[PDB]
């Protein structure tokens, strides 16, 4: 039938696109005191 | 049926009806739809009305009923132009008929378990029962009633 | 007339069991049709194919082995 | 002549009928439902208490279906021009929905008819 | 217009044919039930 | 705070050799506490409403003759006879065209037996019915009630 | 072709043409089994085939 | 329009009481529509 | 499109003939965008806005060659030859009469008159309107032949 | 198992298909009440409670429909008697006769009938000697509960209708009191033994023991006994039955 | 389903608009909310108004001439 | 729901079950069927079946209704199922379902 797409405004992002971003996931890395061991630093804890 | 139009109109003369009847039904056919019924139930005493053309808060008015089956690009023109008519005080169009109404918010078991053809091969009275109307006189028309109706008058 | 029709067709199917002639059995099948009228132009008063019940499928099976190519017994399944 | 004055004359069938049909020895109505449209405004008023507005109490036991099809239903009334903003014309109607003793005026056709038996009577 | 059918004619909406006094009073517990 | 941690408790305290057991510890351990985890016919209807919606409208509009008594037996009569039809044949759509047929006969010939009895009964002047007799027995009592009065 | 969809319908047309076909190079019993296709696909049989 | 709706009479008068927070009126109309006293 | 001629009314911009016609423009790549049973309402559009340019005598704005010829693509997009041959051509060719060497017809305006010709069939009408091409002695496009 | 051999049954011998022979339908319906009556009390029997047979042995009679007479005769061992042996016999028997009215009918087929009697002759063996253990209906509980809930005789009228009936009617050759006493204290407890058959014609009360003097009625004197009424119905049969059939 | 088609349109507006006409009686259909329209002689002319609210219109409009 | 009206759409009695009552039909029985004098005696069985396994295949009508099923119809009806009277759900399943056609494996 047609296909009026148009590549320049889909990358360029025209009609204003948005894609949620991820938030502090990525950017948490943990403390950094030590060196990152097997099973954690305190493997297993009771409350 | 694919689309239904109630319109409230000024009772004006028979030859001014008539004639926007006929503009409607000129319009509706050039833009190739299909009118299957036009109905004048008369005049009656609306709660309330109040008139554009002349501005005039008098309760008094006709109503009509038009089934039409015409696409959404030449429905636009068809409902623009009856709103726009100087004789139609208030046009109201139905276009729940395909599909009946609030199926998504009664369930979603029966968002997906209905068959739109029964609804647009019907009529509009029969997606809406009018007061008199019955199922009773639904099951009379198969009854073979011309034989039975003898005696309605024994008495 | 259904219940006559029906121990009719009942005794033709019995009779074609026997040892018959396909054109007799084209000749049974289409004198019952016609003496019961089984006519697509019936109107609903009369009409035994409504009434017949098993005795409607008996007789059309009755007439399609003794087809051949006789012009009648190809229209009385026609009509059946 | 009739013992006393029923409801119905053919309350005999109908009655008895309906309490045949269920069998013994002696949410909305399909009808409603189909009568709930625009053009009913006796059906909207039997839901709709008193003013137009609405109430949870009959909400709770009617399906959401039949709640958003009473309110496009009232919506479309209102625009096409009838059951107004306020109040329900049939409340008294809905009200109904809750959402030998011989007359002397009948002794005497009885009488008149009693002298038009003997003369048939005598005739025959 | 005040008169005859009034602009309210339709938004009246609670009506009671005819003491009033009670019909008041019940009126008055209704808006209060309501509110 | 719980049985289970009771007993637990109370064992490992014993199981240090320097703790005399009490007598519900091994009572407890031979019964332990409870523990709260670890846990008509369908179509005979229809037919029936089918044939009830063809007959109470033909009665009350197309008979107009709301005095038929004994209703049950042509009702049953035609129940058995769309059997019989269904039986003897396909019958569907013939059965159902047959069993306003069949209802409206059965009324017609019962009106017309009652017609003719009760006319024959007023025209020879004798005969008068139950009905009639009591309507005739309650008017006379009005009457002397108010000649009473 | 009819393993994959089609919204025309030239089955009587190309199975006109196959018969043909089949009738120059002389195989009966390939024109004799497009029958069952052809009654499959509930088309009238022609003269012609 | 029909039905419980009151069907009103030419020599009927409308009286309107209008109470309110800290004040109250009463008015009167004629079925013409004319104000009978302020 | 027509929320951003409303913004330049509201500033208050002299907007010229150029202007015009790219905002015309713009409704037109939106009714060409848009499908086959959706272009009725973006030639509404379209027109509302020309009738808005044509109004509006203040800020000053001009309806100009370029503008009509970008009226007559859009009529051309949506497929309307009745209302674009006899309205819009007519009305820029009786703005060029009126007004002498003011309202020149570029060669713009004459593919416009192509373009709608061809999209509506129309081959008389498209033949005339290259030879009159021809005959005011400028030269055709590529997209014209 | 049965369910269909009984249906079709019933459909060949039920009174309600025999209008032309009025004698053939009364008939009937005196032998299915007969039926029905010894179902019943066969029933009482499996349950626990014994009464006396109404008929040791009696024959019961049906007419078929052409799409002859089926005469099945049920007959009581000699050594009945209301012990639990007898009890669990009798349903035995009463399966026995009825697998025999039905294969003189010729709705049953060859091979479920000698599965039924496979099913008694299992019985009787067990029966002698105890076995032990720890579902289908059997004949007689098929044909209890397929007369019950579809092939039942329509309900007797009750006086309350036949009054709106045109049905009863009296003279004033009696007093109001008269007809009262023949009204009440003879309908009420009285109908009961009074035929079916019987039902249909119009019941008039006069000083006369004639057979009608109407078109299709009958009159009775007031203050009759029940026997007195049943050996006036014996004694003329023919004459309402024609008088029937004319009207 | 019976349509509308183009021809019989001014024929079939006219018998709709002249459905409700004082002079041909009959039992008059009733509308499609299933109540009694205003009876016209012709013309937008009222002539018959429902029982139940004659009085309403009579005090609405005093002097008109309805039943 | 998304999935279930995919399937419906592409699909043709999918919705339907095996006592072919809805469960719309069952709640509404007068809103789902009406009473019609004549009967479907023109209806028989479909010879034609076999080239409409899906409703890509019929995208020429209203409701992907087959074309030999509109014989002893009006021109009238024929009008008001052509392609005119498509919604803008049908076009643009007419749309995907010609792509389907190019671009398809099997049925």
């Amino acid at each position: 039938t047609e296909w009026k797409l148009s590549p320049r405004d889909i990358v360029l992002r025209r009609f204003g696109q948005h894609t949620k971003p991820p938030g502090k996931a990525a950017l948490d890395v943990g403390s950094m005191r030590g060196s990152v061991i097997p099973f954690g630093r305190s493997p297993g804890e009771q409350l | 049926v694919f689309y239904s139009f109630v319109l409230v109109m000024k009772p004006r003369q028979r030859r001014f009806t008539s004639q926007a009847l006929r503009e409607i039904g000129v319009a509706v056919y050039s833009n190739g739809g299909l009118i299957r019924s036009i109905t004048n139930e008369g005049i009656m005493r609306p709660y309330s009305r109040f008139r554009d053309a002349d501005n005039t808060p008098l309760t008094y008015a006709r109503y009509i009923i038009l089934q039409l089956d015409m696409g959404e690009e030449e429905m636009g023109k068809v409902d623009k132009i009856i709103r726009e008519h100087q004789d139609v005080l208030m046009a109201l169009k139905l276009n729940n008929l395909e599909r009946p109404v609030g199926i998504r918010s009664g369930n979603k078991e029966l968002q997906a378990a209905y068959f739109p053809l029964d609804t647009f091969t019907r009529l509009e009275e029969e997606i809406n029962w009018s007061p008199q109307t019955s199922a009773d006189i639904y099951t009379q028309l198969e009854m073979n009633w011309k034989e039975f109706s003898r005696t309605r008058w024994s008495s | 007339l259904a219940a006559e029709a029906r121990r009719e067709i009942h005794e033709l199917w019995l009779s074609a069991e026997t040892a018959l002639e396909r054109e007799k059995r084209v000749q049974q099948v289409a004198a019952l049709i016609e003496k019961y009228k089984l006519d697509p132009s019936t109107p609903r008063e009369a009409d035994v194919s409504r009434g017949l019940g098993d005795a409607f499928d008996r007789l059309l099976l009755l007439c399609l082995p003794l087809g051949k190519t006789d012009a009648k017994g190809t229209d009385n399944l026609e009509r059946l | 002549v009739q013992l006393h004055y029923h409801r119905f004359p053919d309350e005999q069938l109908i009655t008895n009928l309906s309490r045949w049909r269920t069998g013994e020895t002696v949410r909305p109505s399909p009808e409603v439902y189909m009568k709930l449209n625009y053009k009913n405004p006796a059906t909207i008023s039997r839901f709709l208490t008193r003013t137009g507005h609405m109430y949870p109490a009959d909400i709770l036991p009617l399906n959401p279906e039949a709640v958003v099809k009473l309110r496009v239903a009232k919506a479309q009334a209102i625009r096409i021009g009838l059951y107004p903003r306020f109040g329900n014309p049939f409340w008294f109607r809905s009200q109904k929905f809750r959402p030998f003793a011989y007359n002397w005026v009948q002794t005497d056709r009885i009488r008149r008819y009693f002298r038009e038996l003997e003369a048939v009577h005598t005739s025959g | 217009a005040h008169g005859g059918i009034s602009h309210f004619y339709g938004r009246t909406p609670m009506v009671e044919e005819v003491p009033i006094t009670l019909v008041d009073r019940r009126i008055m517990h209704y808006v209060h039930h309501s509110r | 705070y719980e049985p289970w941690e009771h007993m637990k408790r109370m064992g490992r305290l014993v199981g240090t050799g320097f703790y005399i057991p009490p007598e519900w510890y091994n009572h407890f351990r031979m019964f332990p506490p409870i523990n709260h985890n670890f846990q008509l016919s369908p179509e005979r209807v229809a037919l029936r409403d089918e044939l009830a919606r063809k007959s109470r409208l033909v009665a009350s509009e197309g008979m107009r003759y709301y005095n038929i008594f004994w209703v049950r037996k042509p009702l049953d009569t035609m129940e058995k006879e769309y059997y019989e039809l269904k039986r003897r044949g396909v019958d569907h759509g013939e059965a159902i065209r047959k069993v306003l047929q069949g209802f409206y006969s059965g009324l017609a010939v019962k009106k017309r037996v009652a017609a003719i009895q009760a006319e024959e009964a007023k025209l020879t002047g004798r005969f008068i019915t139950m009905r009639e007799a009591t309507v005739v027995l309650g008017v006379l009592a009005k009457l002397h009630k108010e000649q009473l009065t | 072709l009819e393993a994959v969809g089609s919204s025309v319908d030239l089955i009587s047309p190309i199975y006109d043409q196959f018969l043909e076909l089949c009738a120059h190079l002389g195989a009966v019993a390939s024109g004799f089994s497009a029958l069952k296709r052809i009654v499959g696909f509930g088309k009238p049989l022609t003269t012609r085939m | 329009m029909w039905g419980e709706m009151p069907r009103y009479t030419s020599d009927m008068v409308f009286l309107y009481l209008v109470s309110r927070r800290r004040n109250t009126y009463a008015v009167a109309y004629t079925y013409e529509g004319k104000r009978i006293l302020n | 499109p027509g929320r951003l001629l409303t913004d330049f009314l509201y500033q208050r911009v002299p907007l010229p003939d150029k202007s015009c016609a790219a905002l015309i423009r713009y409704q037109r790549q939106q009714i060409e965008m848009l499908e086959v049973w959706g272009r009725h309402a973006s030639f509404q559009c379209a027109v509302e806005m020309f009738e808005r340019m044509i109004v509006t005598n203040i800020p000053p704005v001009e309806v100009g060659v370029e503008t009509h010829g970008e009226m007559v693509l859009c009529a051309a997009a949506c497929g309307k030859w009745e209302e674009g041959w006899n309205v819009y051509a007519n009305r820029a060719r009786e703005l060029e009469k009126e007004s002498p060497e003011s309202f020149i017809l570029n060669t713009f305006f004459f593919d416009a008159l192509l373009t709608l010709c061809v999209a509506a069939g129309r081959v008389s009408e498209g033949i005339d309107t290259l030879e009159e091409v021809i005959k005011r002695n400028l030269r055709p496009r590529g997209t014209m032949l | 198992m049965y369910k269909k051999a009984l249906h079709s049954f019933f459909l060949k011998v039920h009174p309600d298909f025999f209008h032309h022979n009025r004698s053939q339908q009364t008939v009937n319906e005196s032998s299915v009440a007969r039926l029905n009556e010894l179902l019943s009390w066969a029933k009482a029997f499996k349950s626990g409670h014994l009464q006396p047979p109404p008929s040791s042995s009696f024959t019961l009679t049906f007419y078929r429909k052409p799409d002859t007479i089926i005469q099945s005769t049920f007959e009581l061992p000699s050594n009945f008697a209301p012990s639990d042996n007898h009890r669990g016999t009798v349903e035995r028997a009463v399966n026995k006769f009825l697998r025999d009215l039905l294969r003189r009918a010729a709705c049953i087929d060859s091979v479920t009938e000698s599965i039924s009697e496979a099913e008694d002759a299992t019985a009787a063996r067990a029966e002698a000697k105890p076995l032990r253990r720890r579902g289908p209906k059997s004949l007689l509980d098929e044909a209890v509960e397929s007369m019950t809930v579809q092939w039942s005789l329509t309900p007797a009228p009750t006086l309350q209708e036949l009054i709106e009936a045109d049905q009863i009617l009296f003279s004033r050759d009696l007093s109001p009191l008269q007809s009262a006493a023949a009204l009440s204290t003879l309908q009420r407890h009285l109908g009961e033994l009074n035929y079916s058959a019987w039902e249909s014609m119009p019941v008039i009360v006069s000083n006369q023991f004639s057979i009608g003097d109407l078109t299709g009625t009958i009159t009775i004197p007031w203050d009759f006994t029940p026997e007195q009424f049943h050996s006036f119905m014996a004694h003329n049969e023919k004459g309402v039955a024609r008088c029937r059939e004319v009207a | 389903i019976n349509y509308v088609p183009h021809a019989q349109l001014r024929e079939h507006i006219d018998k709709e608009l002249d459905k409700y006409v004082a002079g041909k009686n009959e039992p008059y259909p009733l509308n499609f909310v299933g109540q009694m329209p205003f009876l016209e002689d012709g013309d937008g002319n009222i002539v018959e108004v429902p029982e139940s609210l004659l009085s309403n219109h009579m005090a609405e409009h005093p002097d008109s001439t309805a039943k | 729901p998304v999935q279930k009206k995919r399937q419906e759409q592409m699909l043709y009695g999918v919705n339907i079950p095996e006592t072919r009552q809805m469960k719309f039909e069952e709640q509404h029985p007068l809103l789902a069927g009406a009473l019609r004098k004549l009967e479907g005696q023109p209806k028989g069985f479909p010879f034609w079946y076999r080239k409409y396994p899906t409703r890509r295949h019929a995208y020429e009508y209203r409701f992907s209704i087959p074309v030999e099923m509109l014989d002893g119809y009006n021109d009238d009806v024929k009008k008001a199922l052509s392609k005119g009277m498509m919604s803008i759900q049908e076009k643009q399943f007419a749309q995907e379902a010609m792509y389907m056609e190019r671009y398809a494996e099997h049925d």
